DNA sequence: GGAGAAGGAGCAGAGCG
DNA sequence: CGCTCTGCTCCTTCTCCTTCCTCTCGATG
RNA sequence: AUCGAGAGGA
């Protein structure tokens, strides 16, 4: 992987557990080889 | 049964392959060398080299179906490949 | 039994002091390679001569083994040891037998059945009487 | 007791002493590895009869690697006991419990269960031999041993020596 | 990646033996195990310190062999143990000549 | 150490109880594996496959590494039936004189005379078993077939037998005059049959002897069979053998428990069914009744066959196939300027893909360049091994520059250039599909392919995958290079022709090139011939001289053909002029006549190139392909050549 | 004849679609299956029940219910096959593997 | 399955096939000891055409008119004509051929004169055409008796096999007997003097080159036949095909039996 | 579900009484 | 010719049986 | 981690 943190997300369920959710973006510059 | 030898003078590609390898092998285990060094550190080229003027010292056992083999040294044999 | 040369030869049950001459031969020949590289007392010490001649000392063991050997010599002269295999193999004796008696001493053909049981059975005594006389004189010459 | 036999041993050499001069460095090899061996079947290897015709018979150079194995025959003087066999041994070390004799290239232990009963070990005598009955046995004496059965071990070959009988005594 | 059976067949068909047994041997499953000579079951206890071995059940302390063989392999016989079948390696052809 | 030897033979058979007895190290006796960490001596002991960082293994040490494990000892209360065979019990008691110890039969019958001269013991089994299986009764006087009036005491019980019967995990004598049988009993049955009749019965004295069909002691396999799990936080779940032996030896201390306490005739029944019931799943958990074990999880449970029965078992999922080290896997794409014998592989790859290059005085110079260029840089390695074993890695040292190297010493070097390398398109169809190529590094991540290997491969540049095999000893790399090099399959034995040659564009640009009115300006032929790598530098004279200096396609064509070549194909017109300039003729490496097309390049057996390969040998005709190549896309390059929808209009 | 007539009839086959292959891996398949002196089939029951050493057998179509059969007749594998010393994991019999190579140290002695 | 079927077939040194167990397939690979590789599809000229043209393409007759060879062709003419020990050498070989010719009739009684055979004798012959660029303008010095002791002389070098006892011998024969036909078909001494005005020391290469190319083509042993059989019908089956897998599982009860009565 | 093995059941003929 | 015998035929059971990789997803001891 | 199931390529 190689890309930058978008957008951090913490929370809980009903539970009361903590939860995190992290999105990394990244941009696709188009290679030799992708599919067409 | 040295005498009458029933398999063919020619030698086979499989042996020729192994052959090669093998004392390709030894050559790179710094083994004498039996030529002069035109600069193939290649020690698989040296091992060409080498077949192509007989200076192998390798006799190949071939087995016959019953187990019986026969023994043609690598001299005696055709570098027909 | 047979050697690795397809020839079945006979199981060689060679006496103890031809076994001893032969181990001459031997390190006489090993040291002939080596080059191109008789009383118990002679034998004895011309034998460690030859020893320590092929190896480095070493193997103590062995030169102690043959030391003992030459000491219990019955037919320590080889043209000697060549009657009494003659004389032996003229019966048809048993290779196998015919080491011990080669290899031990026996004046009377009874004493030769109390020391081996073999002979006791089907062996005949005007063959031991004779023979082992002749032996003991030979015997008694060393 | 001695027997003369062509045997063979399998040896492994490394590449790099595959010249010429491998002959002579596989008779060497061969040498060392035969002599000095003890083995239940031909029970011990004196030495090599023929020192000279070594019977290479073709190298087995392996799939591995360069090494090669060599099936090398060879005629070998050896030492091979029997039950209830006579030698006329000689005492090696003494033991108030009997004797260690050399018999041969073997060794062979005198049990006190099988040796004149009248005997006694005399530890008075220097050495400290046996000297209570007619047969006094002593390192440095003459002494006849019966091979009752050779005790064959992993690590070396040994049998029984027994002493009380009409003949196969001391000396 | 998975060496598969249509490649094995190939690896025949040009008998690439060399190569196949490399590819089956060196690049994974290399396993050295020692079997007993007077049944051929991986049951030797090798003091390799000690360069003693021993096979209970034979009592056997000389005929001790060192053999490679594809670590799955070893698991298939060991299995085949556990399944009450004996299958004895012997490493001396009993047919002769 | 030890001396090395080869596998040459393996015999089978079946284990003898007492063998299992010595053979085992420790008995099993408790079904717990467990304070904290120390493990029951009666199970999962150190004198088994100790776990890790445990270096006992039976006083093995080694941990686990050098060292597998060792087999337990269980003892049954009762026999049990054994469940692969109990067919094959069925069929033998059929067959034996049921608490006689003799067969049913005798020679004295010319029939099992027959059975018994069988040279092959499975028919001879099977053919004596449908003659006895019909014979009720072990009278013991039977009248000889010499004399009828002459009978031969032979059957020692006189009695009749009972119809057997498979009932689920036992057997049922149905008597003509009925009665479950006993384990005890056939086992004592079968101890009682002589040698005589196991040759008869085609059982081994030796290897297998009837009576070890039926299990008196079951073998432990150690944990490496059944490996310790930690797949959670130190959460065992162990694998179901280890679960499902628990199962036995509970079921082993309860019915030897209730014989013990009461002997409550009843429920020692229920127990000894429930123990040939868990044997029998714990060997095999699949059966033609309905009893199926299931885990606690709900789950089957997994027996032994099941692990070696079935694709990805233990047989083809890791013996005849297995996942192997030293590859790789990508997409391809087409580049002409390749040789066929070539390949392209990204800097990325051979980065880390390394091969154990031996020093030697010859190489030793090169080596220790690599080395100081490191794991870092393509031209490098990644691991320096001395001769003692010390797999030194570059990876985590400044020791690149100030190890020397030493003969002897292995070096992982990368993959440099012509190093031979194995492709392989999945599906591998035939032969073909794995073939052996040169390797040439490149700056981009896929795999370039000369595109006239595609065909054979039954490639396309469509996103197809490939993969790719680095041999590790010079043994290998030898024998590639000799017998599955590219060239050497370029005539294939499919179907006797060649199964390379030119395809798409290179192709339509021949037909364009060779075409009778194709004609080359002096600037173009400068280059055309260039591009040509075997170029002997020497100019062809133009077929037109003097209105303007001009070269016929066909002129420039013939450049790349070696010397030497003959070919000569006629067709329905050719008749020495060709007015349709169709069919070809060759001469010393010259076109005079034809359009070089698909029957004359392609994979005819009658094309150049089936001819090239012969006169020169294959190493010659790889070259060839390149040439072509090369010189006709130079071409059509600066020719072009384009389709559209004026094309499908008439 | 049958073994001529089923060659002639597998010939209509591959003919049908074009494609064409040598007589000589055509006619081999046809003998392999009349060798055994029958038309024995290539499936479970015809190939897989020969003689040839059961470790090749029971990696066919059937792995437990063979093994069984090798200890009640305790079978000995002669390890001429080839995939019984891929299993083993040993050289195979074929190819550069069927035959031996051994060193001439007469010839090796002739070379100084 | 069909490779499981095939694994184990493959060619030994004594030029037969075995299968693991060392049961005999093939005593001879393909019934010629021939690799596949090396094989390509060539014409039998005897077989076709009426028997009068087959007679104007191969008889000579050095005593009537009918097949008068003409002297232009040789640099000895009439010292030709007339002589009757080369008369008989001739009449030997033309009844050589016709004996080929109804032997082949019967071997592809379709009559069908286009199979694989190992070495392409027309472009061994058209290499020798251009190897020194022979003048074919002027008389060749080749005599009959070289060129009929030629043709036999190769045929005794045709050693597929090696074994000199008689049962080997005899197999020998037996294998190059379709191919040396085809030799004797493109070597008659008429078209060798017309077709192909060659002169001694090309002649003389030829049979050398055939001989040299043709032992290069026998099949090697050690070769794994069965796989490679087994493949090459795989690729064809995955391009009928529900009547293969009708063949291959024997299965008695066939979709669509039928007769083909004549 | 097919396909092949398997085992039983009936049955008629062939020899016997 | 009935009896008996035996193979012969028939007639259900009663199994066990099908290229390579890439990700995500929910539930388990 | 496995198993199970699914989606998608070659
Ligand atoms: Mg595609
Ligand atoms: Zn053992
Ligand atoms: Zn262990
Ligand atoms: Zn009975």
């Amino acid at each position: 992987e190689n890309g930058i943190v978008d957008q951090v997300l913490v929370t809980t369920n009903q539970d009361g557990l903590k939860f995190v959710k992290v999105r990394v973006r990244t941009t696709k510059i188009p290679q030799i080889g992708d599919k067409f | 049964p040295k005498d009458q030898r029933a398999t063919t003078p020619y030698m086979t590609k499989y042996e020729r392959a192994r052959i090669l390898g093998t004392r390709a092998l030894q050559i790179s285990m710094n083994a004498p060398v039996f030529v002069d060094l035109e600069g193939e550190t290649d020690p698989l080229r040296i091992a060409m080299k080498e077949l192509a003027e007989k200076k192998i010292p390798l006799v190949i056992r071939r087995y016959l179906p019953d187990g019986s083999f026969e023994d043609w040294s690598v001299e005696e044999l055709i570098v027909d490949l | 039994q047979i050697n690795h040369q397809g020839e079945e030869e006979e199981l060689i049950a060679l006496n103890l002091s031809e076994a001893r001459l032969v181990i001459k031969e031997a390190l006489v020949e090993r040291r002939r390679a080596f080059k191109r590289s008789e009383t118990r007392e002679k034998e004895l010490e011309s034998i460690d001569v030859l020893l320590e001649q092929t190896t480095g000392g070493n193997n103590k063991d062995l030169k102690n083994t043959m030391q003992y050997l030459t000491n219990f010599s019955r037919f320590r002269d080889q043209e000697t040891v060549g009657a009494v295999i003659q004389l032996l193999k003229s019966t048809g004796l048993h290779p196998f037998e015919v080491a011990q008696l080669g290899s031990l001493a026996c004046d009377t053909a009874d004493e030769a059945k109390t020391l081996i049981p073999s002979l006791n059975n089907k062996i005949s005594d005007d063959e031991l009487e004779r023979i082992l006389k002749e032996l003991s004189n030979l015997e008694t010459l060393y | 007791m001695f027997f003369i036999k062509d045997l063979s041993l399998n040896i492994t050499l490394h590449p790099s002493f595959f010249g010429p001069r491998m002959k002579q460095y596989l008779k060497t090899k061969l040498l060392e590895e035969v002599e000095g061996s003890c083995t239940g079947k031909f029970g011990y290897i004196l030495c090599v009869l023929d020192y000279d015709n070594i019977d290479i018979q073709r190298g087995r150079i392996l799939p591995t690697d360069g090494s090669a194995e060599f099936n090398v025959k060879y005629r070998a003087v050896v030492f091979k006991p029997f039950k209830g066999e006579v030698v006329d041994g000689t005492v090696v070390s003494c033991s108030q419990h009997g004797f260690e004799v050399q018999v041969g290239p073997m060794k062979v232990f005198v049990t006190k269960h099988l040796m004149p009963q009248d005997l006694t070990f005399n530890a008075g005598s220097n050495p400290p031999s046996y000297q209570s009955s007619e047969d006094v046995i002593t390192i440095k004496s003459r002494i006849r041993v019966k091979i009752e059965g050779c005790i064959s071990q992993v690590s070396s070959i040994h049998a029984i020596g027994s002493i009380k009988e009409d003949y196969l005594g001391a000396i | 990646l998975r060496f598969g059976e249509m490649e094995r067949d190939c690896m025949i068909a040009h008998g690439a033996a060399s190569f196949l047994k490399e590819r089956l041997m060196e690049a994974s499953d290399a396993f050295r195990v020692h079997i007993c000579g007077i049944c051929g079951l991986m049951t030797v206890i090798a003091k390799l310190n000690h360069n003693q071995f021993e096979c209970k059940g034979c009592d056997n302390k000389i005929d001790i062999y060192q053999i490679h063989i594809p670590y799955a392999a070893k698991l298939l016989f060991q299995e085949l143990m556990a399944m009450n079948i004996t299958p004895r390696l012997y490493t001396d052809r009993s047919r002769d000549f | 150490s030890a001396p090395l030897r080869t596998v040459k033979e393996v015999q089978f058979g079946l284990f003898s109880p007492e063998e299992v007895r010595a053979i085992s190290v420790a008995k099993i006796r408790f079904p717990e594996t467990m304070q904290t960490r120390a493990k029951i001596g009666g199970l999962n002991d150190p004198r088994l496959g100790s776990i890790d960082r445990n270096l006992k293994c039976q006083t093995c040490q080694e941990g686990m590494n050098e060292c597998p494990g060792h087999f337990g000892h269980i003892d049954l209360a009762k026999p049990v039936f054994h469940v692969g065979f109990i067919a094959k019990i069925k069929k033998v008691c059929e067959c034996v004189c049921m608490h006689c110890g003799k067969l049913l039969l005798d020679e004295h019958n010319e029939l099992m005379r027959q059975a018994l001269a069988i040279k092959d013991s499975k028919k001879r089994f099977a053919a004596i078993w449908t003659l006895c299986k019909t014979k009720m009764v072990c009278e013991t006087d039977v009248p000889s077939e010499d004399d009828p009036t002459q009978l031969v005491s032979r059957g020692g019980c006189g009695n009749t037998q009972p119809t057997i019967r498979k009932d689920g995990l036992k057997l049922v004598g149905s008597w003509k005059k009925l009665r479950v049988l006993s384990t005890e009993e056939i086992l004592n049955i079968f101890k009682h049959i002589s040698v005589k009749d196991f040759t008869s019965l085609g059982f081994n004295e030796v290897f297998s002897r009837p009576e070890w069909m039926i299990l008196t002691c079951l073998p432990v396999p150690p944990p490496p069979v059944r490996p310790s799990i930690s797949f959670n936080e130190s959460q065992r779940g162990e694998d179901d053998l280890t679960f499902k032996l628990a199962d036995i030896l509970k079921a082993n201390i309860s019915l030897e428990t209730l014989e013990h306490n009461g002997a409550p005739h009843h429920a020692i029944e229920e127990a000894e069914s429930l123990l040939q019931f868990h044997v029998a799943t714990y060997m095999d958990n699949d059966i033609a009744g309905q009893p199926q074990a299931l885990q606690k999880s709900g789950r089957p449970v997994k027996s032994i066959r099941a692990r070696l029965k079935g694709k990805e078992g233990r047989i083809r999922g890791n013996l005849m196939g297995k996942r192997v080290d030293f590859s790789a896997r990508t997409v391809i794409s087409g580049d002409p300027n390749l040789e066929l014998d070539q390949v392209g592989v990204p800097k990325s790859i051979a980065k880390t893909l390394t091969y154990p290059e031996v020093v030697t005085p010859y190489n030793i110079d090169r080596l220790t360049q690599l080395v100081r260029n490191g794991p870092n840089e393509h031209p490098g390695a990644k691991y320096v091994i001395r001769d003692s074993g010390d797999r030194i890695d570059l990876r985590y040292s400044k020791r690149a520059g100030d190890i020397q190297l030493q003969y002897g010493w292995k070096v992982e070097r990368h993959i440099m250039d012509n190093d031979p390398v194995l492709f392989n398109r999945q599906p591998s169809l035939h032969k073909m599909s794995m073939m052996a190529h040169r390797v040439k590094v490149i700056p981009y991540s896929t795999f370039r392919l000369n595109l006239s290997v595609t065909s054979p491969y039954n490639a396309d540049f469509d996103g197809d995958e490939m993969n790719l095999h680095v041999p590790q000893s010079e043994e290998t790399r030898a024998e590639l290079s000799q017998l599955c090099a590219v060239p050497l399959q370029i005539v294939s034995p499919q179907s006797n022709k060649p199964c390379m040659g030119i395809v798409q564009d290179t192709l339509c640009g021949i037909r364009k090139l060779t075409l009778r009115d194709t004609f080359i300006e002096l600037d173009q032929v400068l280059n055309m011939l260039y591009w040509v790598p075997d170029w002997d530098g020497v100019i062809p004279t133009p077929a037109i001289i003097k209105p303007k200096p001009l070269w016929s396609g066909k002129q420039i064509l013939s450049v790349a053909i070696p010397n030497g070549i003959h070919l000569q194909r006629f067709d329905e017109g050719t008749t020495l002029l060709s007015p349709k300039d169709n069919g070809m003729l060759i001469i010393d490496g010259q076109i005079i006549f034809g359009v070089v097309e698909k029957k004359t390049v392609g994979s005819s057996n009658g094309g150049l190139i089936h001819v090239v390969t012969r006169e020169k040998g294959p190493q010659v005709c790889a070259k060839l392909f390149g040439n072509i190549q090369k010189v006709v896309n130079f071409w059509l390059l600066h020719n072009g050549f384009s389709t559209g929808i004026g094309d499908t209009i008439a | 004849a049958g073994r001529a007539a089923l060659y002639k009839e597998v010939y209509n086959v591959i003919a049908s679609d074009g494609s064409y292959v040598n007589y000589r891996h055509m006619a081999l398949l046809v003998d392999v299956m009349t060798t055994q002196g029958g038309l024995t089939s290539v499936t479970r029951h015809g190939f897989n029940r020969s003689n040839t050493g059961a470790l090749m057998r029971c990696s066919f179509e059937e792995t437990v219910e063979i093994l069984f059969e090798a200890g009640a007749s305790a079978e000995l594998d002669d390890c001429r096959g080839v995939s019984e010393n891929v299993i083993l994991g040993q050289m195979a019999p074929i190819g550069t593997g069927a035959f031996d190579v051994m060193i001439d140290e007469e010839s090796l002695v002739k070379y100084m | 399955r069909l490779v499981k079927a095939l694994e184990d077939i493959m060619v030994h040194y004594d030029n037969t096939t075995r299968n693991s167990l060392g049961n005999v397939i093939q005593f001879i690979y393909g019934e010629d000891g021939m690799d596949a590789a090396h094989i390509e599809k060539q014409s039998l000229d005897t077989i076709g055409g009426s028997d009068a043209a087959f007679e104007k393409r191969y008889r000579v007759d050095l005593l009537n008119t009918d097949h008068t060879l003409d002297p232009s062709l040789l640099e000895s003419g009439s010292e030709i004509l007339g002589d009757l020990k080369l008369q008989v050498l001739l009449d030997e070989e033309y009844k050589q051929l016709v004996k080929d010719r109804k032997f082949l009739r019967e071997v592809f009684v379709d009559g069908e004169a286009n199979w694989p055979l190992p070495v392409n004798i027309r472009r061994i012959i058209q290499n020798a055409q251009q190897t020194f660029h022979i003048d074919h303008t002027k008389p060749s010095d080749l005599t009959i008796k070289d060129i009929v002791l030629g043709v036999k002389d190769l045929q005794e070098n045709l050693l597929v096999l090696r074994g000199k006892n008689e049962i080997i011998q005899n197999a020998q024969r037996d294998a190059v007997t379709l191919f040396c036909c085809l030799l004797r078909s493109r070597l008659a001494t008429r078209r060798v003097l017309q077709e192909y005005r060659l002169t001694k020391q090309a002649f003389d290469w030829v049979l050398s080159n055939i001989e040299a190319q043709f032992l290069r083509s026998v099949v090697h042993p050690g070769e794994m036949v069965g796989v490679l059989a087994a493949q090459s019908i795989g690729e064809p089956a995955t391009q009928g095909v529900p009547r293969l897998k009708e063949i291959l599982n024997v299965a008695k009860n066939m979709k669509t039996p039928s007769l083909t009565v004549y």
